[PDB]
């Protein structure tokens, strides 16, 4: 019962809790302890080859039940403890007795009534860890705490070959290569199966129109339900001309030839339901700090599975599937990519049978006969989303408590991430009480129904995020979550969030899969990264096309208007007298529907734009979404609604207008939104946001123009080059880079004057990679770029394909006269959205993997003999125009800079290291070339979020990797300010460390009014094998990706950008490319940037605590840099910035504080008054020394109770009046009366017994405390007349 | 109010803040009301009134309230709580005493009720003018003192 020292304060790394500190009546702290002996040999439990997962969880349980202890001892107000509450270890605990009226029956000194029995479940409770702890709003002594297994903490110990990664190293006998994992050959035409495709327009209908063309008709798609049961009629989305390569047998996506080894979590979500020892637990308890019995039990809940995995929508019975089905199952099969929305072979870890179904078959739905009219019926399903073990534990932890009730927001998922798998809070947890809390219920609910009412109104920052949804909740969020809390009046959420897929919105044409590896590699879960990544020349023109379409050109002689290559300078100009000809012809009807003779194209912006959940100024509006995020791509905080989320329902029902249709014909004419069928609740869940933000209070060029300003935290130096012609340029933003254009020879010469910038001269800078005639020739650029299909001459202007006749016969050409000046991936156009490739959803990206430090670079050339790339004689930053200026405007990272990018991370010159390490780029002339990505050599990642902590009653923010991050102005935004403020770490020997976030301790609020953060340079960890006996090429590790080759063409030498560089066959490649594949390992980076060892030098341990900068109401204003006036707003925030590269504070931008301890760094305990590092710097209550209660000896007892005890107090507060306090309290000469008084907590009048507790004002807090060292038994005492 | 067989249903809603959920508790004791124009009180179920347990004459002699006037014990606001035992139907719900001596020695207490529209309701109760009626109990305490 009483306090053991051998069990010390820590911090789990999947909430970062702690300590809580305790409020109102009797404040202080709960906080977690373990057990501090070394030698954990968790290995000793025998795994043979006959037994099954649950067995062995049970003796790996059974075992650390013997070799470790842990406990939630309480603490005063000073930091010194009470009791222990080793859970495993108390003798005959108890749950607490009740009236009829279900209170708990007590009184302060005796403490709560026991029932003498324990609570149920007991046997099985017992041995589980209690990890987090909290407090009830608005019933006193009343308190929730958080149990798991020991495994939930232990996991990342447990034996390789159970705990696997998604992915293999293999012994790379043969040398690495990463494409060996690849499904890779491309479909083509079926030689005996043409007949089929979509039919030609053989009429179209006048309308009373005049106009007419020449170019060939629209194509039919008929689609009708017929008379027979399981047959439609007609079906021509349904129409299959291609088929799969037979290199080896048949090329699609089959598990069972291609996991031999596969991946599976550790338990089931019907094991952890069923079996009461491994799913997590919630118990109510009561407390009191001086009483005889202090702690008793309230009641006992699981967080059970099911209660999350039967709350789910329908759509996710078959995550296989999606709501256009059969035309877009068969393009993505095509192309060898994902089918569904959700489906394991992207997201195994909510999946019971992991890898084992990451596969396109059986989909839930009839797909695949030697008919296109019987395939698109509903069937039975075998692959649904749960909770398995892995996801599980990151959906558990972050609480609060609300009204009668208690939430579970879920982890950040360092209970159970790898270095190759992702799980993630998927949802949310409520336990909610009944009968005065007699009774209890349990019940969650994923996050998709509840962020669905999301608006572009609903946000500061900026627009358009893919975070949109429809009637199927397809889009599946997700967090890495650093806490719940009140910010004043206002309950608040904070994390990291995965967007949907931004990167793999684009899509192949059918025959060129060989040439474009890394976009089919992140559409197969290979590469497992959600940053864009630039592979235009191989896009088809349209994604959305029926496969019946594809095959209406394969010569490209004709520039097949249904179906070819995507380059946007090659397209219609459909006037006012072309539409009526080419398009506004082809009428249809609830059983027609058509594709266009309209030519169609555009670059990486137009892509994500068209087929990406982008949110709108409506809720439930994207019809389309292409996939969902591998990890989190987006910073999140928002406002949540808790009188709402009070009062939404346990239970979740959905009906018929949540299912996916069960025909195709019902799919034709699909109804996007539905009346729910009124028994229905599922739409009430919609509104529990009130407002979000993702970043800062910025739009348009003005967050690239931000993103330039901050330092990287690899080197300190910030990515806007400007702080030093030969000078190197910015990765991020466009101001300064190439030259001044003047747009007023942009579109089709229609219009540009005042049109796109506040100023009487359109003057933009052109960005890097441009093309022109001439120096003299800078506005613009004439039509002169046509492409042959073959070496068959250019594109024929002036052609009947070309032309149409108007009303009265007056023919003219359908196609520009002039372009735009830029197609690269760094391109910025205000005045073309499909030109441009900087977007929303980048912006916020690479605001979170920049403040993380790990966007990849794209090399060519490694440090290694004769393979070296220099900064001088080698790179031209004023010729950018060119070849000698080292853009590679293929296979590289979109909205920035590669040249830029490395030279901010110094792989070239001695920015980041005493000698040049020389790897990088370069654009050769001679000869085809090869490429690849590699990491910064930093390893952060975006699960990495540590505790929200809210600083006053509007600002609050949280650890995020090696930053801390704060949302200042987020509930009472102002203009001119940005809205967040940044501070850095410093410590290098924490920064270049392997598994760097294993070195945070946690985060707190401290009493000098910043908040602070402990780390600790001896808790960092090894890889789980020194590659054993040979070179691991392949080294998982939490920056390692797949990165597969890409293969091109020759630059030309002049003109080098005036079209795209043209990829080949990369299949072969990887033989000629060894240098750059040893370097995909980042351990290999950071020994050629000379950061891999010792080397790093400065402190040999020096852990400790880090603090945020200082800050002030003129912190963060940037209304200078904001509005315009004689520029865009982008150019005068750089002007704005560019004065102030040596003074960043007063933006909000900078390096943390920091201060050295001695020993252990393992976590603060907190309370109101202090907070203490590993629970030392406990103090005699200096300020209260002098204050204590009289003893019995010194009251004369007739002289206080010869009244009743009744009027000692005003009954409307129970304070004893103030004549009485000095009566009862020794005090100090001249003290101030006022400061102190007593608290009547409990009385009977018949024994004329009066209970007592005393309150003072705190010399540092405009609020009252208790005076703990006033007697023998701290703050409480009681008085009455001889008759004790 | 609501009709399903023709016949008038009652069907009350729990408010939170502008979000409305069933009650069903509470509606089926404003249901029975015997076709008067208030729901009838039940001295043995939990109605929409709750649950009143009058205190017993004894707790005059153990507290000694003997020697508290009429009048005094009456110029009390919170002491005449003290003499019953209330079990509110729905937060926020309360319940008083008001008062009436019919003797030198014994007085005549009624009970206020807090009701779901926030109005207090006891014998002298009268919405529009006609006498609600409604019959909650009525006791009498005796053995005051005469100084």
């Amino acid at each position: 019962q009483a306090v053991d020292e051998t069990l010390t304060p820590w911090t789990w790394n999947n909430n970062n809790f702690s300590s809580l500190k305790i409020t109102g009546e009797n404040p202080g702290s709960f906080g977690l302890v373990r057990s501090q002996n070394d030698n954990l040999n968790i290995s000793s439990v025998t795994k043979n080859s006959s037994d099954d997962n649950l067995k062995y969880l049970n003796a790996v349980e059974k075992y650390l039940d013997g070799q470790q202890n842990f406990a939630i001892r309480r603490y005063d107000n000073n930091g010194r403890a009470l009791y222990d509450i080793n859970l495993a270890k108390m003798e005959n605990p108890s749950t607490v007795q009740r009236g009829l009226n279900g209170e708990p029956i007590f009184d302060p000194f005796k403490g709560f009534g026991l029932t003498g029995n324990a609570p149920t479940d007991w046997n099985e409770i017992k041995g589980k860890v209690p990890v987090e702890v909290v407090q009830s709003p608005h019933s006193p002594n009343l308190y929730f705490v958080l149990l798991v297994p020991k495994v939930a903490l232990e996991y990342h110990n447990l034996n390789n070959q159970v705990v696997k990664e998604s992915l293999e190293v293999k012994a790379t006998q043969s040398s690495f290569n990463p494409t060996q994992r690849l499904q890779k050959d491309s479909p083509v035409k079926d030689s005996s199966k043409q007949g089929e495709k979509l039919s030609e327009t053989t009429a179209s209908s006048m309308s009373s129109g005049m106009a007419t063309s020449t170019r060939a008709k629209a194509l039919k798609v008929e689609v009708e339900r017929g008379s027979q049961s399981d047959s439609l009629l007609k079906n021509d989305f349904a129409k299959k001309p291609l088929k799969h390569k037979n290199s080896s047998g048949e090329v699609k996506l089959e598990a069972e030839k291609e996991f031999t080894e596969a991946w599976k979590p550790l338990l089931t979500t019907d094991q952890i339901a069923r079996e009461k020892g491994m799913g997590a637990t919630v118990v109510s308890f009561y407390d009191a700090p001086y009483s005889e019995n202090h702690t008793a039990f309230g009641l006992v809940d699981h967080i059970d599975p099911k209660k999350m995995v039967e709350n789910y929508p329908p759509s996710w019975k078959t995550p296989k599937w999606n709501h256009h089905g059969i035309w877009d199952y068969n393009a993505r099969n095509l192309l060898l990519q994902t089918t569904g929305f959700f489906n394991p072979r992207r997201h195994p870890e909510w999946f019971d049978e992991g890898q084992a179904k990451a596969d396109n078959t059986s989909p839930g739905f009839k797909v695949g006969d030697t008919d296109h009219k019987k395939d698109g019926f509903k069937k039975n399903s075998s692959s649904p989303i749960a909770l398995p073990f892995e996801a599980y534990f990151a959906n558990i932890g972050n609480m609060v408590a609300i009204g009668n009730s208690v939430f579970i927001f879920g982890g950040n998922g360092h209970a159970t991430k790898m270095f190759t798998t992702n799980p993630l809070s998927i949802g949310v947890f409520r336990i909610k009480y009944t009968d005065n809390f007699s009774k209890s219920s349990v019940t969650g609910w994923p996050y998709a129904v509840l962020f669905g009412g999301l608006i572009n109104p609903q946000t500061n920052g900026l627009k358009d995020l893919p975070l949109g949804t429809n009637r199927w909740f397809e889009y599946v969020p997700r967090m890495a979550v650093s806490g719940v809390k009140w910010v004043g009046n206002q309950l608040v959420l904070a994390g990291t969030l995965t967007m949907g897929d931004t990167a793999t919105v684009p899509r192949l044409k059918y025959d060129q899969l060989e040439k474009h590896l890394n976009l089919v590699a992140q559409g197969q879960g290979l590469l497992r990264e959600d940053l864009q990544i630039f592979t235009p020349y191989g896009w088809a023109n349209r994604p959305d096309i029926p496969v019946g379409a594809w095959l209406q050109d394969e010569m490209g002689s004709k520039f097949g208007p249904h179906y070819f290559l995507n380059n946007p300078d090659i397209q219609d100009n459909v006037n006012n007298d072309t539409v009526e000809a080419l398009i506004s012809s082809y009428k249809n009807t609830d059983k027609l529907k058509h594709v266009y003779p309209y030519r169609y194209s555009g670059l990486y912006a137009w892509q994500l734009f068209n087929w990406s959940n982008k949110l709108t100024n409506t809720p439930l509006s994207a019809n389309f979404v292409n996939e969902n995020s591998y990890a989190p791509n987006s910073l999140f905080a928002a406002i949540l609604n808790e009188d709402l989320l009070t009062g939404l329902s346990d239970k979740i029902f959905y009906g018929k207008e949540n299912e996916f249709a069960e025909n195709e014909a019902d799919r034709f004419n699909q109804l996007l939104s539905l009346n729910p069928n009124p028994n229905t609740n599922w739409a009430r869940y919609l509104n529990v946001v009130q407002r979000f933000t993702t970043g800062p209070n910025l739009d348009s060029s003005t967050f690239d123009q931000f993103l330039d300003f901050l330092p990287w935290i690899g080197n300190g130096k910030p990515f806007s080059n400007s702080p030093s012609s030969s000078t190197p340029l910015p990765t991020f933003s466009n101001i300064n880079v190439g030259v001044k254009s003047m747009i007023t020879q942009h579109l089709n010469k229609e219009n540009t004057r005042w049109v796109f910038i506040p100023n009487f001269s359109p003057d933009i800078w052109t960005g890097a990679g441009y093309r022109v005639q001439s120096a003299n020739q800078k506005n613009g650029i004439p039509f002169e770029q046509v492409k042959p299909s073959n070496n068959s001459t250019p594109f024929d202007p002036n052609s009947d394909d070309n032309k149409v006749t108007p009303s009265g016969g007056s023919s003219k050409p359908t196609t520009y006269p002039a372009l735009p000046n830029s197609i690269s991936p760094t391109s910025d156009w205000i005045n073309a959205l499909t030109f441009t490739n900087k977007n929303n959803p980048q912006r916020n990206q690479l605001l979170l993997r920049s403040l993380l430090g790990t966007i990849p670079v794209l090399i060519n050339k490694s440090g290694d003999s004769n393979d070296q790339f220099n900064k001088d004689s080698e790179q031209k930053w004023d010729k950018t125009e060119t070849n000698e200026g080292n853009l590679p405007g293929f296979g590289e990272v979109n909205g920035l800079y590669n040249a830029a990018l490395l030279h901010t991370y110094g792989f070239f010159g001695t920015n980041t290291n005493s000698t040049d390490p020389k790897i990088g780029f370069k654009a050769d002339s001679s000869s085809s070339s090869s490429s690849t990505l590699v990491g910064s050599g930093l390893n952060w990642t975006s699960q990495d979020v540590g505790n929200l902590v809210v600083i006053n009653d509007t600002s609050f923010g949280f650890q995020l990797g090696g930053w801390f991050i704060t949302f200042t102005d987020f509930i009472r935004p102002r203009t001119g300010y940005l809205g967040i403020t940044l501070s850095s770490l410093q410590d290098q020997t924490i920064i270049w460390a392997d598994q760097p976030w294993t070195s945070f301790k946690g985060s707190y609020l401290d009493s000098d009014g910043t908040p602070k953060s402990l780390w600790d340079p001896t808790a960092l960890k090894s890889l789980p094998n020194s590659s054993t006996t040979y070179d691991t090429n392949p080294t998982l590790s939490p920056s390692f990706q797949l990165y597969q080759p890409n293969k091109v063409k020759a630059y030309q030498t002049t003109n080098t950008y005036n079209k795209l560089i043209e990829p080949v066959d990369a299949t072969s490649a990887a033989t000629n490319m060894t240098s750059l594949l040893k370097l995909l390992t980042t351990k290999n980076i950071k020994a050629k940037l000379g950061k891999g060892t010792a080397s790093s030098q400065g402190n040999n341990n020096g852990g400790g605590v880090s603090q945020t900068i200082n800050t002030i109401t003129t912190t963060g204003n940037i209304s200078e840099g904001l509005k315009e006036e004689t520029s865009i707003q982008a150019e005068t925030l750089k002007k704005f910035f560019d004065s102030k590269q040596n003074n960043k504070s007063e933006i909000g931008i900078g390096d943390s504080t920091f201060t050295k301890m001695d020993g252990k760094l393992t976590g603060v305990v907190s309370t109101p008054l202090v907070n203490l590092i590993n629970g030392q710097g406990a103090t005699s209550d200096s300020d209260t020394e002098k204050i204590s209660f009289k003893p019995g000896n010194q009251i004369d007892f007739n002289r206080l109770f010869t009244l009743p005890v009744t009027e000692l107090f005003d009954p409307n507060t129970m304070f004893v009046y103030d004549q009485y306090v000095p009566l009862l309290v020794n005090l100090p000469s001249g003290f101030d009366q006022a400061s102190i008084r007593l608290k009547v907590i409990s009385y009977s009048v018949e024994n004329q017994t009066l209970g007592v507790r005393l309150e003072f004002k705190d010399p540092q807090t405009q609020q009252f405390i208790p005076v703990l060292n006033a007697s023998s038994t701290g703050p409480q005492t009681v008085f009455q007349p001889f008759n004790q | 109010i609501a009709k399903d067989s023709d016949q008038n249903k009652i069907d009350i809603y729990k408010n939170n803040n502008g979000l409305f959920e069933i009650d069903t508790q509470l509606s089926n004791s404003v249901a029975t009301n015997n076709g008067g124009l208030a729901p009838s009180y039940t001295e043995n179920r939990v109605d929409a009134w709750g649950k009143v347990e009058f205190a017993d004459n004894s707790v005059l002699q153990a507290r000694n309230l003997v020697d508290k006037t009429v009048d005094e014990i009456i110029n009390t606001p919170e002491i005449l709580n003290s003499f019953f035992r209330f079990t509110p139907a729905f937060e926020d719900q309360k319940a008083t005493l008001v008062a009436t001596k019919q003797s030198d020695t014994s007085l005549s207490v009624s009970p206020r009720i807090q009701f779901l529209d926030g109005n207090f309701y006891d014998l002298n109760s009268t919405i529009a003018g006609v006498p609600l009626n409604i019959g909650f109990p009525s006791r009498v305490f005796a053995g005051f003192a005469a100084l």
